[PDB]
C-alpha cells in the first residue's frame, strides 16, 4: 500500500542532510488516479541538485541531438569545441534514407573546432569561412543549421548577423540556434529553442506559395523521430487508412516537408513535450488542428486510428475499420504466443518525456503490470496525463538520483526495468533484466502493429534469458 | 505485415514491398530530392583528386574529427584511484555525454558527477555549485577522494577552483582533511589525453608538493608506472604481469581496470580497486617513474622531474618487439632485476609467429589513425612486420611528434610511401583512401562509415576496417584486448593476418570465377 | 603481362582478359564440358530436399568425412611426454601425412618416425624392421622413450608389437631398461581420438601395471589430469592456471604444450617439456584422476579404475559455465581446498559478458560439428547463451553419446529444434544447411567449402563459418586459442558475438539501400 512506499521514500531521503532532502521530497510521489493536477503532489521542471549524479542532458542535446539532427538534407554545425559533436555523433538511431556525405548528413559531425584563439578573439569570421567551406565541399546540402554549444553564448558571439549575411550572400537558408548547455535545466529547453528556430526560419518559406495541390486528407506527423523506424511503421499504418502524410519531421525529415507542413489538414503530434510549441503555433497562425496519438500497442493503436478517422468522412472511417480487421490476426497471434511467457511480470520505467507514459498500453497488452514510471525533463502536463493511465499505489519520481533509483529498485524488486544506457549495466549487475527504452536496445521498431511483434519478442528475450539465473556461484 | 514465427527487426522489415512503395511515395511526393544521377555525379566528384585538393584546403571546417575534449580524459584518470569520484565543475550535459561514451565503449557503469551550473552561475560564478555539490557528493556516495575537473563554461568564466575548494573546506561543507585535488581542463586546448595528463599532474601535486622534505629517492625500491590515457584493460594487466614476472616492485598509478571490469554477482560495486592514496603519497620515494605514453604526459614528466627529482627514462611506448625490449631492458637496469626465462620464451614465440605470418603480412598498405603514442607504436610494429603504413593520421598530434614519427619511418625502407598528417580528420582520410587506396584501415569505429563509402564506389575499391583503438562501439568486449608488450603484439599480429586471410577468402569465394584460389591451406 | 610495380599472384593474374580467352578456348575446344544450364539445374537439384533424401540413404559412400585415423591421435599423445619419440610401425606415407597435417595446423615442427615397412615386410613381418628402426632412432635422435603405434598395414597382418620389442631388447638393439611402450591403433576402428586413448592406456600400462604393490591412493596429495585429444594450447594453459590458482597439486599427464610452442631463438628443439616418466610411475599414488574428455577416454577409464583403483568422477568437459563450475567444485571436493575469489570474480566477468551479449546472441541458429566432447560442450554453452543448435553432427560419435546429447537438449527449451547426427559426413551437413538454413556454422576449415556452396545459391542463403575445432588450416595462430574454462567461454562468446555483428555490418553496408540500419553503436 501507500504506507510502505512513503516509508521507503523517507528512508531513501534520509541520506540528504538538510537541503537536498527538501528539494528531492517534492519530486517523489505516490500515484492517485483521482488527482487531476499533479502540482499538488509532485514538482518537476526544476534545477537539479549539484553532486547527485543526475541523468538529464543539456539544451544542446535537446536541440541538435533531438530536433535538428534527424533532418537529413540539412548540414548541422556544432559551433564550439570538438567534444559535443563527437559525443552526440550517430549515438541516436534517428533513421533516414539518403546517401551519407552527398545528400544526407545525419551521421556526420560538422564542427568549428574551437581553440584558444577562437575563444579569446571570437569565432564569427571562423563561422563565415565555415559556411563558405561547407557550401563548396557539400553542394547538395539544402540548408545549414548552427547549433551553439556553451562557449559561444558565454563569449558573446553574435551568430544571427553572420547567418543572415551568409543567407543573403549564397541564397541558402541558415538557421542559428542558441542552444547553449547552460540555458535551462534539461533537454526540454533545447526542444523549445529548436522549435522557435523552426518557427522563425523554416516554417514560413511558402506562406505566399500556392503551387502545392492539397487534398482533404492531409496530415503531418510531428515529433516522430524514426527511432529504429517507428515513424515508417506509423506512416504505413496511416497511409493504409487513406491519409496523405505530407510532412514527417524530424525523423526521416527533409526541409521541404517542414516547409509544406502549413498546408496539411491535421497535425498528429507523437511527442507532445518536444513539439507542442510548434503544434500550438500552427493552430494559432495557420488554423491547423492537432491531436496526440499513441501507436504503442494494439489497443492504443486501434484507439488512435479510430480517433484520427473520427474527423474525416465515412470513407476514411471504413478504411480504418478495414485496416483494423486486416491487422487484428497478427497482433492476436503475437499476444497468443507471448502473453503466457510474460503474464504477471512487473515493470518499472525511467526514460524521458513522452515514452514513459505511452509504453504503458502495450506493457499491459502483454499482461505485465507497471509499478513505477518517471521522467527527467517532463513538465506538469506530462504528469497530469500520466496520473490517469498509471495504476494506483505506484511510485513516481522526477530527476532521479542514481542512489535514489538504486535504493528504490532494491525495495520494489521488479522483474524488468526500462531506462537509458547510463543505468543499463548498473541494473544488469543486479540481476534485473533491463531494456534500453530509447535505443530499443539497438532493435526496433516498437510502434504500430509491426512494432508490437518486435516489442513482444524483445521483452521475452530479455525477461526469460538464462543468464539472469546464473549470477550466483553454486559454491557461494 | 509481421509473421509471428519469424519476426523481423528494422532490417530487413523495411525491405518489404509495401515499405519500399511507401518510402518511394514519400521521396517522390514531398521530399524534393535531387535526381539520382546528380547524386552519383557528386559522389564520384567527392572520390576524385580535385575534391581532395579542395578538402585539404580546409582552414575553418572540421568534419568527422578523431579526438575528444579534456574532461573525458580527466574522468578516465580519476576513475583509476581508490574510492575516487570524478567531479566535473560545469554543465551536466557534459557528464551525461562522458558517461554515455564510456558506457558504450566499456559496456560498464561509469560514475561521474556534476555541479549543474546554469545561466545564474554564468553571471555570479559557480561557488555555491562547488560547495553544495561537494557536500552532496560526499554525503550520498561516500568517496575517499573527489577529483575535480572543469567544463568549458567554467573555463570561459574563469572560476578559481583552488579558492572555491578552500572556501568550501573553511565554511564546513567538507572536512579539511578530505582529499579534493583539482585540475583545469579547457576543452579548447588539446584533447582528452591532455585532460588525463592535467588530472594526473593535479593529483600528484596535491598529494606530494607540500611533503617533499622527508622524501628520499629509491628508499622503497619500487618503480612508478604512469600508463596515461588507456582504454584496453589487457594493457594494464600485461604491464602488471610482466613487471611481476621480473620480480620488481612497482606502483602502477591511476589503475582503473577494477572499476572497469567489475564482476556481475547480483550487486553493484561503484568503487573497485584503484591506486591507493598511500601509494600516491609514497611515490616520490620510488626508484624512478616510467611513463608509458610520454607524448601526452608532458606536464606530468615536468612535475616528476622537477619535484620528485626522478630521472625519467626516454622510452617509447612498449609496443612491438624493439620497444618492448627497450622497456624491459631499462626496467632491468633501473631495478637491477634480470629478465627471466619466461619473458624470453614469450618474445621467441612472438618472433615465431612473425616468421609464420610474414609471407602474408609483407607489402600490405595500411591507413591508420588514433592517439599519438598508440599510432607511433602501431607504425613501428607495422614496420617490423614488413607492412607499409601509407596514411598516418593523428588529429591531436603536433609538429614534434610528426618529426619523431618521420624519423622512425626514415629508419626503415618500408616508410617510403608514408605521409604523416597532423591536425586532419576522417574526411581527409576518406579522400586519401579514395585517391591513394590502401589495403586496410586501422582505427576506431568511426572508420566504418569510410568503409561504406569505399564500397559505394565498388567492391574493388573497398578498404576494410580493422578495429584497434578507442572507441569501439559496434563490437563487443574488444576493450579486454591487449596492445602493449609481446602479448599485445601477438594479438595485433593475429588480428592483422586473420583480416588479410578473411579478405582473401571473401574475394575468392565466387564459383567458377575466382574459386581456383579458394585454398584450404593458407 | 606483369608490371614490376604491382606484381599479381594467381588471383587476380588469371582474371585478365588474355587468360580469360585462353581458358574459354580450352573449355570450348577440348573439355567437352557440360552446358552451363545443365550445371545450374544440377546444382539447384543438389540444394533441394529430394537430394537430401537421396543423400541420407547413403550406406557405402562417405563424402568429405570429419574424422581421421587412430595413429594420428597416437602421435599426438606420444608428443606429450618428455623426450618421447612417436614411432609408427608401418608405412612411411602415414607418418608423412600425419606430420603434414599437424604442421599445417600447429605451424610447428612435428617429430615422428616409422620403420618404413615395404612389400617384403608385409609378406614376412616387421620384426627386423622394428629392430633396425629402434636402434637407428635411439642412435640418431636420442630420445629417452619411444612410443610405438601401428598403421592399418601392420594391424591387418597381426604384427605382435610386444614380441617384436622384447626380441629387439633381447638381441641387443636397444637397452633392456629403455622404455618402449606400445599400443595397437587400427585405423579401421574408431578415429584419431580412439588412437589417443589407446596410446595413453599403453603408456600408463607400461609404467604402472607391474609396479602396483607399493602404491597407496592419495599418497602424494595430487590429482592426475588426462586432457585427451586437445589441439588448443590455451586449454592446457587454462587448466594448469586454474589448478594453480586453487593451490591444488596436479600432474597433467600428456602435456604437449612446450613441444608445440617452441620459441624462435636461433636453435631448433626436437623435445621440449612434456610429462616426465617420474610423474607417470607416481600416477597411481594420486588422490584421483580427472578425465577432461571422458567420451573418448573409455579404455583409459577402465584401466584407471581397475588397476589404479581411482574412483574417477563423472564430470563432463569443463566447457561453458555450468560444467566449469562442476569441474571446479569436484576438484575442490577431491583436494579439500576452497575455490579462491579470483575464480569467482572470473565467473562473474563471464556472466557479465553473457548479460551484455544476450540481446545479439538470443535466437541465433547454429550448425556445428567436431569431436564428441567438444561438440557436446559447444551445445551446452550455446544453450546457456540462449542460442538454438539446429544441426549437431559428430562423425565419430556413438549411440550413447547421442542419448547424452539428446538429454542435454531436452533439458533446455532452446533444444526443441535440435537434431543430432552420428556417422554423417559434411555432405550430409551441406544438404542440411541448404534445406534447413541456420544462421551460422561452427567447425573446422573443411566447412569453408560448404559456405562457398551456399554463396553459389544466393547471398541470402549464405551460411558463414566460424572456425572452432580441428583442423584449422586457412587461418594463422588460432591453435593459441582457449576453449576450456571461463577464459575459453569468454573467447567463444566474443567470437560468436563479433561474428554476428560482422555479418550484420556486411548486410547493412549498402548506401541508400540498407544503410539505415548501419548503426555505429551495437
Ligand atoms: S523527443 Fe525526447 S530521452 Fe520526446 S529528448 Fe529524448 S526520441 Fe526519450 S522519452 Mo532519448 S521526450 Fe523523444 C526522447 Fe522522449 S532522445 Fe528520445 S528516447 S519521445
Ligand atoms: S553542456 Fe551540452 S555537452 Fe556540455 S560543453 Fe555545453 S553544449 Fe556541450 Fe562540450 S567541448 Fe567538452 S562536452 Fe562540455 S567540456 Fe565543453
Ligand atoms: S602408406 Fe599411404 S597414407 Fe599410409 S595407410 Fe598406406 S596408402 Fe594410406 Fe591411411 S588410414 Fe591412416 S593414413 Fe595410414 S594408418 Fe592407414
Ligand atoms: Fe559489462
Ligand atoms: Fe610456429
Amino acid at each position: 500500500s501507500r504506507e510502505e512506499v512513503e516509508s521507503l521514500i523517507q528512508e531513501v531521503l534520509e541520506v540528504y542532510p538538510e537541503k537536498a532532502r527538501k528539494d528531492r521530497n517534492k519530486h517523489l510521489a505516490v500515484n492517485d488516479p483521482a488527482v487531476t493536477q499533479s502540482k499538488k503532489c509532485i514538482i518537476s521542471n526544476k534545477k537539479s541538485q549539484p553532486g547527485l549524479m543526475t541523468i538529464r542532458g543539456c539544451a544542446y542535446a535537446g536541440s541538435k541531438g533531438v530536433v535538428w539532427g534527424p533532418i537529413k538534407d540539412m548540414i548541422h554545425i556544432s559551433h564550439g569545441p570538438v567534444g559535443c559533436g563527437q559525443y552526440s555523433r550517430a549515438g541516436r538511431r534517428n533513421y533516414y534514407i539518403g546517401t551519407t556525405g552527398v545528400n544526407a548528413f545525419v551521421t556526420m559531425n560538422f564542427t568549428s573546432d574551437f581553440q584558444e584563439k577562437d575563444i579569446v578573439f571570437g569565432g564569427d569570421k571562423k563561422l563565415a569561412k565555415l559556411i563558405d567551406e561547407v557550401e563548396t565541399l557539400f553542394p547538395l546540402n539544402k540548408g545549414i543549421s548552427v547549433q551553439s554549444e556553451c562557449p559561444i553564448g558565454l563569449i558573446g558571439d553574435d551568430i544571427e548577423s553572420v547567418s543572415k549575411v551568409k543567407g543573403a550572400e549564397l541564397s541558402k537558408t541558415i538557421v542559428p540556434v542558441r542552444c547553449e548547455g547552460f540555458r535551462g535545466v534539461s533537454q526540454s529547453l533545447g526542444h523549445h529553442i529548436a522549435n522557435d528556430a523552426v518557427r522563425d526560419w523554416v516554417l514560413g518559406k511558402r506562406d505566399e506559395d500556392t503551387t502545392f495541390a492539397s487534398t482533404p486528407y492531409d496530415v503531418a506527423i510531428i515529433g516522430d523521430y524514426n527511432i529504429g523506424g517507428d515513424a515508417w511503421s506509423s506512416r504505413i499504418l496511416l497511409e493504409e487508412m487513406g491519409l496523405r502524410c505530407v510532412a514527417q519531421w524530424s525523423g526521416d525529415g527533409s526541409i521541404s516537408e517542414i516547409e509544406l507542413t502549413p498546408k496539411v489538414k491535421l497535425n498528429l503530434v507523437h511527442c507532445y513535450r518536444s513539439m507542442n510549441y510548434i503544434s500550438r503555433h500552427m493552430e494559432e497562425k495557420y488554423g491547423i488542428p492537432w491531436m496526440e496519438y499513441n501507436f504503442f500497442g494494439p489497443t492504443k493503436t486501434i484507439e488512435s486510428l479510430r480517433a484520427i478517422a473520427a474527423k474525416f468522412d465515412e470513407s476514411i472511417q471504413k478504411k480504418c475499420e478495414e485496416v483494423i480487421a486486416k491487422y487484428k490476426p497478427e497482433w492476436e497471434a503475437v499476444v497468443a504466443k507471448y502473453r503466457p511467457r510474460l503474464e504477471g511480470k512487473r515493470v518499472m520505467l525511467y526514460i524521458g518525456g513522452l515514452r514513459p507514459r505511452h509504453v504503458i498500453g502495450a506493457y499491459e497488452d502483454l499482461g505485465m503490470e507497471v509499478v513505477g514510471t518517471g521522467y527527467e525533463f517532463a513538465h506538469n502536463d506530462d504528469y497530469d496525463r500520466t496520473m490517469k493511465e498509471m495504476g494506483d499505489s505506484t511510485l513516481l519520481y522526477d530527476d532521479v538520483t542514481g542512489y535514489e533509483f538504486e535504493e528504490f529498485v532494491k525495495r520494489i524488486k521488479p522483474d524488468l526495468i526500462g531506462s537509458g544506457i547510463k543505468e543499463k549495466f548498473i541494473f544488469q549487475k543486479m540481476g534485473i533484466p533491463f531494456r534500453e527504452m530509447h535505443s530499443w536496445d539497438y532493435s526496433g521498431p516498437y510502434h504500430g502493429f509491426d512494432g508490437f511483434a518486435i516489442f513482444a519478442r524483445d521483452m521475452d528475450m530479455t525477461l526469460n534469458n538464462p543468464c539472469w539465473k546464473k549470477l550466483q556461484a553454486p559454491w557461494e | 505485415s509481421q509473421q509471428v514465427d519469424k519476426i523481423k527487426a528494422s532490417y530487413p522489415l523495411f525491405l518489404d514491398q509495401d515499405y519500399k512503395d511507401m518510402l518511394a511515395k514519400k521521396r517522390d511526393g514531398f521530399e524534393e530530392k535531387y535526381p539520382q544521377d546528380k547524386i552519383d555525379e557528386v559522389f564520384q566528384w567527392t572520390t576524385t583528386k580535385e575534391y581532395q585538393e579542395l578538402n585539404f584546403q580546409r582552414e575553418a571546417l572540421t568534419v568527422n574529427p578523431a579526438k575528444a575534449c579534456q574532461p573525458l580524459g580527466a574522468v578516465l584518470c580519476a576513475l583509476g584511484f581508490e574510492k575516487t569520484m570524478p567531479y566535473v565543475h560545469g554543465s551536466q550535459g557534459c557528464v551525461a555525454y562522458f558517461r554515455s561514451y564510456f558506457n558504450r565503449h566499456f559496456r560498464e557503469p561509469v560514475s561521474c558527477v556534476s555541479d549543474s551550473m546554469t545561466e545564474d552561475a554564468a553571471v555570479f560564478g559557480g561557488q555555491q555549485n562547488m560547495k553544495d555539490g561537494l557536500q552532496n557528493c560526499k554525503a550520498t556516495y561516500k568517496p575517499d577522494m573527489i577529483a575535480v575537473s572543469t567544463t568549458c563554461m567554467a573555463e570561459v568564466i574563469g572560476d578559481d577552483l583552488n579558492a572555491f575548494i578552500n572556501n568550501s573546506k573553511k565554511e564546513g561543507f567538507i572536512p579539511d582533511e578530505f582529499p579534493v585535488p583539482f585540475a583545469h581542463t579547457p576543452s579548447f586546448v588539446g584533447s582528452h589525453v591532455t585532460g588525463w595528463d592535467n588530472m594526473f599532474e593535479g593529483i600528484a601535486r596535491y598529494f606530494t608538493l607540500k611533503s617533499m622534505d622527508d622524501k628520499v629517492v629509491g628508499s622503497n625500491k619500487k618503480i612508478n608506472i604512469v600508463p596515461g590515457f588507456e582504454t584496453y584493460l589487457g594493457n594494464f594487466r600485461v604491464i602488471k604481469r610482466m613487471l611481476s614476472e621480473m620480480g620488481v616492485g612497482y606502483s602502477l598509478l591511476s589503475d582503473p581496470e577494477e572499476v572497469l571490469d567489475t564482476p556481475a554477482d547480483g550487486q553493484f560495486r561503484m568503487y573497485a580497486g584503484g591506486t591507493t592514496q598511500e601509494e600516491m603519497k609514497d611515490a616520490p620515494n620510488a626508484l624512478n617513474t616510467v611513463l608509458l605514453q610520454p607524448w601526452h604526459l608532458e606536464k606530468t614528466k615536468k612535475f616528476v622531474e622537477g619535484t620528485w627529482k626522478h630521472e625519467v627514462p626516454k622510452l617509447n611506448i612498449p609496443m612491438g618487439l624493439d620497444w618492448t625490449d627497450e622497456f624491459l631492458m631499462k626496467v632491468s637496469e633501473i631495478s637491477g632485476q634480470p629478465i627471466p626465462a619466461s619473458l624470453t620464451k614469450e618474445r621467441g614465440r612472438l618472433v615465431d609467429m612473425m616468421t609464420d605470418s610474414h609471407t602474408w603480412l609483407h607489402g600490405k598498405r595500411f591507413a591508420l589513425w588514433g592517439d599519438p603514442d598508440f599510432v607511433m607504436g602501431l607504425v613501428k610494429f607495422l614496420l617490423e612486420l614488413g607492412c607499409e603504413p601509407v596514411h598516418i593520421l593523428c588529429h591531436n598530434g603536433n609538429k614534434r611528434w610528426k618529426k619523431a614519427v618521420d624519423a622512425i619511418l626514415a629508419a626503415s625502407p618500408y616508410g617510403k610511401n608514408a605521409t604523416v598528417y597532423i591536425g586532419k580528420d576522417l574526411w581527409h582520410l576518406r579522400s586519401l583512401v579514395f585517391t591513394d587506396k590502401p589495403d586496410f584501415m586501422i582505427g576506431n569505429s568511426y572508420g566504418k562509415f569510410i568503409q561504406r563509402d569505399t564500397l559505394h564506389k565498388g567492391k574493388e575499391f573497398e578498404v576494410p576496417l580493422i578495429r584497434i583503438g578507442f572507441p569501439i562501439f559496434d563490437r563487443h568486449h574488444l576493450h579486454r584486448s591487449t596492445t602493449l608488450g609481446y602479448e599485445g603484439a601477438m594479438q595485433i599480429l593475429t588480428t592483422l593476418v586473420n583480416s588479410i586471410l578473411e579478405r582473401l577468402d571473401e574475394e575468392t569465394r565466387g564459383m567458377q570465377a575466382t574459386d581456383y584460389n579458394h585454398d584450404l591451406v593458407r
